């Protein structure tokens, strides 16, 4: 229907056709999530080695 | 001129990156050694193609890209391959052992050890930019690195580049070529954590690409190579406006304002036509009406779903080749009268249209025949939520039994992150149904 | 990304030597460690199992362990005997006398530190060690008792690496001693806690296959080990040759093991060997057939949690998916529905010796519980009367440790049964 | 070997298709949440169409058309007919209808407008208010005063339709009784439209009384309303069901015509018009899974032998003596057509 914003250049062109109208976490916090996971890994490994020591 | 940096994460991101930068060079007349005989400004310049390539004083055109994988074998092939001369060493980053298809291993255990390095290699390219607009991030949903490391990278990019757009090209998992039972886990985990950090993401379901290669290229058993060459055509069609003279979509920002009114609903459906076998000698060249009409065939979508049963929030048509605006408007007129194209009430029923006169380039010795004209449609339709519903169902099946969850918990992830991620997805499915269903 | 291989005791070393013979031949390595193959694929992932020495020699990353010299002189004299690193033969002189207590606590403890010394040496030259592969039997004393002692100590020193075993389970049909159920039960308990992946190689099954299918009236360990050789080659293909699926030990574990304790696999192979190549449909049908299973469990008695299939040879990549899909779509009852797409398929172009094509099956099936039930009944029949127990308490063990091993195995059985009704 | 799953245990039609499938020995039934199926006999509400056709190596088929609800809901059928150029507001075979929302939330004033011109022209101004929440015989009001209509709708929370009540229905004799015709139509995956040979008349066993719309038993022809409130259930015919052979004989004896000429041409025309209208929206021609669906069209006939469309049911049951034939037919042209093993339908061409 209505064609608008027609722009032409050597490379090509663009336009808009309307047919009808309508009706973050900080570095530090990321840092603590990474360390919280690391500590859970170390804790689980510490338990394993303790169990192996027994 | 405003630069874009491309980041390629994990096997899928890297190999797709390969196919794209191969294609970019072919389209811009850049040779494998990085020279570009048509670029009469030696050493620099702010042409449209410089948004993706920097220049050495020796007339070398170098991609604004970084490749990252947690294991070396895939990136080693870039380092040794045809376009080895293209990238410099600092652009290709590899670890020793991968994330083993485990989001938690990619994000927490191994991610913590390489993230600062990767951000530094990225800070380098950023420092070469007079006006960085942001990032294009390529990755799989299913891989441990693609899912887990990408989401950690995206969190940090928002910290270190708050004002910058980030766009994704994401490979949605398909059992026909997938390599891990837990990819639905990885998909939901990465989508949950990346959601607030991505401004716009183009999902490619390997299922759809696989079937387009079988059906239209007559390839009985498509390879990653077949898939990626096709994918790179869609990617090229989508980025072409950033690399060539034009008035749409001239920068990453415009991608969001043209396709994404609802911030969380930032996953536009890509549809591409025509896809023609190069082994097909006599080929009748499709018209503008025909290739436009093919944009409303699910068989041509990057994700199989039924747009008739959803609503549109936005639609962009990107034509390459022999196309004049008159024929496009005639084609859209006729299609409007046949197809089911319901827009949401608060959006205009309409199409933004871009035409680049240079027809698609095809990798010589490829599977795709050269055509006179092609189109890529980007439409933000609620129908794409079918992919979320599929994925969430698989997640629900395994998680109810806690199948495989100990692999993630063992990497230091808490179980609650599972159900949190799943809840975010349940909300996501809810947002789509609100917007698109009477 | 290297694998360190360990073989312990008579069974472990004899099947271990065969494995190295067979894959040396696949990678084109001769008995003197020199390469003479005509394919590039042979050398691409060669370092996973082989070290390089000057002269371009390839030396197996293999450690040979035993409490008596006997079997290892046989190896060193055997076909590829000269290919092993001389320092990697670690052996004592007393033997374990088919006694788990001797292997695990008395005779074995005396020899284990020197073994760990060679393991440490091999690991220290590894670019990025994946983990370990151990061949052994569970019915004897050294492989079983010292083998599981090794596993525990290796885990203590390399707690973040993958531990994989090929464990030969005892059968009264091919039995050396009446105390095999004791040794096996004590060992299963170790495996459950300390391995990530175990291929259950059942001597019961190997015998029945030789007798029933291959028509061998009087099966020998040589015949049994022929089947074990082929199975081991087939299930390590994805580690040894380039490919997408299960290409290292951790990714395999992530695909195959949904719950940590349930990591005991039923291997299967086709064609069962001892002029016409099988069709892809024949490979597929046979590899899922109970008579091709190496664990002597009826797969129709349980359900598959996960499955890995590996096809070797030049065949229709297309026809493989059709067959693999058809097997699942036509017996979908025997696959748990709460692990979607739980069957993964690999193809490798290099066939094994003397075959144009073959297929190797790896199932995590709840039917493996039959194997543990069988051992558990044999164990209990003797333990209830404390028969032969004094040979174990005489090495410092008390009955309680038997009781706990028995409870742990019965628990394992109830866990399989748990998921077979889900 | 073909596989299927059953997800609607309350369906008499597909429970029969299920046993027919098993009885061929070439079909196997699966646990309802097993995805490796060829055929989904789906649930009525929120059937998960988005999870269909993503199973590598399985041609998948479902017994429902996604989007057919547009046809099979009171309000949305009205909307579909008014807003589709193929049907049009000047559609001559659909009674004058209006979609009315209760005020606790529309087409109210549009309905009043037309109601005035009738009261103004002495014209018969009896309308029937109904909805989709109306289970069986409850939730229906037949008034000649519009006020009682809208006041009754506001006593309900869901959307309603008001529609011109046919004051001159064809009356069967003896009995002087209203009736409606049920037609069963099967649409296969190729979008062939198949009209089942046998229909049935849901008759009233009470004489039509155009002076008392309060007694809903000579006005409503529902089988539940007759089997309860009517004191003459099964008097003239068994279960208030007159089948086509009898009805046609009647039309010949009484009116000197045939069922085919007087009524069936119109019925086939209406069925084609409705289903061709929505075809672009629901066809699974180039879709990754396939659909078929059994519909139940209900018709009214007036004393001029004009056929009026009342509604379309998307999950119809069948008459008792017709279950075997129609179910065998469903297996035959809708299922086995897609999954070949080792006519009772009239095809409405287009
Ligand atoms: N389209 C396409 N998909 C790929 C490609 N490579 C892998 N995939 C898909 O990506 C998923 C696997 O993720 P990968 O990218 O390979 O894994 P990764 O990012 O390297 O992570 P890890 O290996 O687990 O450390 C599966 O769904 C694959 O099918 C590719 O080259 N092209
Ligand atoms: N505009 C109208 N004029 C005359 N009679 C009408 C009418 N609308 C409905 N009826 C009568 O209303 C009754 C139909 O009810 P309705 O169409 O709502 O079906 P229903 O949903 O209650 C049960 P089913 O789905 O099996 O048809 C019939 O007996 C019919 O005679
Ligand atoms: N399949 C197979 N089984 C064996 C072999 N040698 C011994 N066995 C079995 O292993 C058990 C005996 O253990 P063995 O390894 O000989 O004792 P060890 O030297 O103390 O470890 C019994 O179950 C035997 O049946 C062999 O070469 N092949
Ligand atoms: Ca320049
Ligand atoms: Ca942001
Ligand atoms: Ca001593
Ligand atoms: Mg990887
Ligand atoms: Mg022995």
């Amino acid at each position: 229907m209505e064609v608008i914003e027609l722009n032409k250049c050597t490379s090509g062109q663009s336009f808009e056709v309307i047919l009808k109208p309508p009706s973050d976490p900080s570095l530090e916090e990321i840092q603590k999530k990474l360390e919280a996971a690391e500590e859970r890994r170390k804790y689980q490994e510490a338990e394993l080695l303790k169990h192996l020591a027994e | 001129m405003r630069e874009c940096i491309s980041i390629h994460v994990g096997q899928a991101g890297v190999q797709i990156g390969n196919a794209c930068w191969e294609l970019y060079c072919l389209e811009h007349g850049i040779q494998p050694d990085g020279q570009m005989p048509s670029d009469k400004t030696i050493g620099g310049g702010d042409d449209s193609f410089n948004t993706f390539f920097s220049e050495t004083g020796a007339g070398k055109h170098v991609p604004r890209a970084v490749f990252v994988d947690l294991e070396p074998t895939v990136i080693d092939e870039v380092r040794t391959g045809t376009y080895r001369q293209l990238f410099h060493p600092e652009q290709l980053i590899t670890g020793k052992e991968d994330a083993a298809n485990n989001y938690a291993r990619g994000h927490y255990t191994i991610g913590k050890e390489i993230i600062d390095l990767v951000l530094d290699r990225i800070r380098k390219l950023a420092d070469q930019c007079t006006g960085l607009q942001g990032f294009l991030v390529f990755h799989s949903f299913g891989g441990g690195t693609g899912s887990g490391f990408t989401s950690l990278l995206m969190e940090r990019l928002s910290v270190d580049y708050g004002k910058k757009s980030k766009l994704e090209f994401s490979i949605y998992p398909a059992p026909q070529v997938s390599t891990a039972v837990v990819e639905p886990y990885n998909s939901i985990l990465t989508t949950h954590t990346t959601l607030e950090h991505s401004d716009c993401a183009f999902m490619v379901d390997n299922e759809a690409i696989y079937d387009i290669c079988r059906r239209n290229l007559d390839i009985e058993r498509p390879t990653y190579t077949n898939l990626n060459r096709l994918i790179s055509q869609i990617v090229s069609s989508i980025t072409a406006s950033l690399r060539f003279d034009g008035a749409l979509n001239v920068d990453l920002t415009e991608f969001q304002t043209n396709l994404v009114p609802y911030p969380r609903i930032h996953f536009p459906l890509a549809t591409y036509a025509p896809v023609i076998s190069a082994e097909k000698a006599y080929h009748e060249q499709l018209s503008v009406a025909e290739i436009t009409n093919a944009c409303f065939e699910p068989a041509n979508q990057m994700v199989k779903c039924d747009p008739r049963h959803g609503k549109y929030m936005a639609c962009c048509l990107l034509y390459r080749g022999d196309v004049v605006p008159k024929d496009v408007n005639a084609a859209i007129a006729t299609i409007k009268t046949k197809r089911s194209i319901q827009f949401v009430d608060w959006c205009p029923t309409g199409f933004k249209v871009g035409i680049n006169y240079q027809p698609p380039t095809v990798v010589p010795g490829g599977d795709l025949a050269k055509v006179q004209r092609a189109v890529c449609m980007l439409s933000n339709t609620t129908a794409i939520a079918e992919a979320w519903a599929r994925l969430d169902h698989k997640f629900d099946l395994m998680y109810a039994k806690r199948a495989f969850v100990h692999w993630y918990v063992g990497e230091g992830m808490e179980e609650g992150e599972f159900s949190e991620a799943r809840e975010d997805m349940a909300a996501l499915e809810k947002d789509y149904e609100e917007v698109g269903v009477d | 990304r290297e694998i360190v291989h360990i073989q312990a005791g008579q069974c472990g070393n004899q099947i271990g030597a065969k494995f190295w013979e067979v894959i040396s031949d696949e990678h084109g390595i001769d008995p003197t460690g020199s390469y003479h193959g005509d394919s590039d694929l042979q050398l691409e992932r060669i370092n996973v199992y082989y070290n390089e020495a000057t002269g371009n020699k390839y030396v197996p990353r293999a450690i040979l362990v035993d409490l008596e010299p006997g079997t290892m002189d046989s190896v060193r004299s055997g076909p590829f005997g000269q290919i092993f690193r001389p320092d990697n033969f670690v052996f004592g002189q007393s033997g374990a006398g088919n006694n788990w207590a001797k292997g695990h606590y008395t005779e074995g403890a005396e020899l284990v530190d020197s073994v760990l010394d060679v393991v440490r040496k091999e690991s220290e030259s590894c670019d990025c060690l994946q983990g370990f592969q151990l061949t052994h039997s569970l019915g004897g004393g050294t492989g079983s008792g010292m083998g599981t002692l090794l596993i525990s100590k290796i885990r203590e020193e390399y707690p973040d690496r993958i531990m994989n075993t090929f464990s030969v389970m005892p059968s009264p049909k091919v039995s050396d001693t009446v105390v095999e159920p004791y040794n096996a039960t004590l060992s299963v308990h170790q495996l459950v806690e300390n391995t990530d992946e175990t291929y259950c190689i059942d001597n019961e099954a190997l015998y029945d296959i030789c007798f029933r299918t291959l028509k061998l009236t009087t099966p020998t360990y040589g015949d049994l080990n022929h089947l074990v050789s082929a199975t081991m080659s087939g299930v390590t293909t994805c580690l040894r040759f380039p490919g997408q699926l299960n290409a290292d030990l951790r990714k395999l574990a992530v695909n195959m093991v949904p719950f940590p304790r349930l990591h005991f696999f039923m291997p299967g192979f086709a064609p069962l060997t001892s002029y016409r190549a099988l069709t892809v449909p024949e490979l597929t049908q046979q590899m899922f057939d109970s008579k091709n299973m190496m664990a002597a469990c009826d797969p129709r008695h349980g359900r598959y949690l996960t499955v890995a299939a590996i096809f070797r040879g030049r065949m229709s990549m297309k026809e493989v998916d059709e067959q693999m899909l058809n097997v699942q779509n036509k017996n979908s009852s025997y696959f748990v529905e709460w692990i979607p797409n739980n069957v993964k398929t690999a193809v490798c172009d290099i066939p094994p010796r003397g075959l144009k094509m073959s297929a190797t099956f790896i199932g995590n099936s709840t039917a493996i519980q039959e194997l543990f039930k069988r051992i558990s009944e044999q164990f209990t029949a003797m333990f209830r009367r404390k028969a032969f127990l004094h040979w174990y308490t005489g090495e410092g063990m008390d009955e309680m440790e038997f009781t706990e091993a028995e409870s742990n195995m019965n628990d394992l059985v109830s866990e399989y049964q748990q998921y077979q009704d889900a | 070997m073909y596989t299927f799953v059953v997800r609607d245990e309350n369906s008499s039609v597909y429970a029969e298709v299920s046993r027919l499938l098993l009885a061929t020995g070439q079909w196997k039934r699966l646990r309802k949440d097993n995805p490796r199926f060829n055929l989904m006999l789906g649930e009525r509400n929120r059937l998960p169409f988005g999870r269909l056709g993503h199973e590598p190596g399985l041609v998948q088929l479902v017994n429902y058309y996604r989007g057919a609800d547009k046809l099979c809901r009171k309000a949305s059928l009205v909307k579909l007919i008014k807003t589709s150029p193929e049907l049009s507001e000047s559609c001559t075979w659909f009674p004058e209808s209006y979609v009315i929302y209760p005020t606790n939330l529309d087409e109210r004033e549009v309905f009043l407008a037309a109601y005035n011109r009738r009261r103004e022209g002495r014209e018969g101004n009896v309308w029937i208010a109904k909805s989709s929440a109306g289970a069986k015989g409850e939730g229906i009001l037949i008034s000649s005063e519009a006020s009682e209509l809208l006041d009754f709708i506001d006593e309900q929370g869901q959307v309603h339709v008001i529609q011109k009540y046919l004051e001159k229905p064809l009356l069967l004799e003896p009995g002087h009784r209203k009736f409606d015709i049920r037609s069963w139509v099967l649409v296969d995956h190729l979008y062939n439209i198949y009209l089942y040979r046998e229909g049935v008349l849901r008759t009233s066993s009470e004489p039509y009384n155009s002076a008392n719309f309060q007694d809903k038993t000579c006005h409503l022809t529902n089988h539940c309303i007759q089997k309860e409130y009517s004191k003459n259930y099964g008097r003239y015919e068994e279960g208030n069901e007159m089948f086509f052979e009898e009805f046609n004989q009647y039309l010949m004896d009484a009116l000197n015509t045939t069922l085919e000429n007087s009524i069936l041409l119109q019925i086939k025309h209406i069925i084609r018009s409705c289903l061709m209208c929505i075809e672009p929206a629901i066809s699974t021609k180039h879709l990754h899974y396939q659909s078929f669906q059994l519909f139940g069209f209900d018709f009214m006939v007036d004393e001029e032998l004009k056929v009026w469309l009342i509604e379309v049911n998307g999950a119809p049951a069948c008459a008792q003596k017709l279950y075997a034939e129609l179910c065998q037919g469903i297996v035959d042209v809708a299922i086995s057509s897609v999954f070949p093993l080792a006519s009772i339908f009239i095809k409405l061409h287009h």
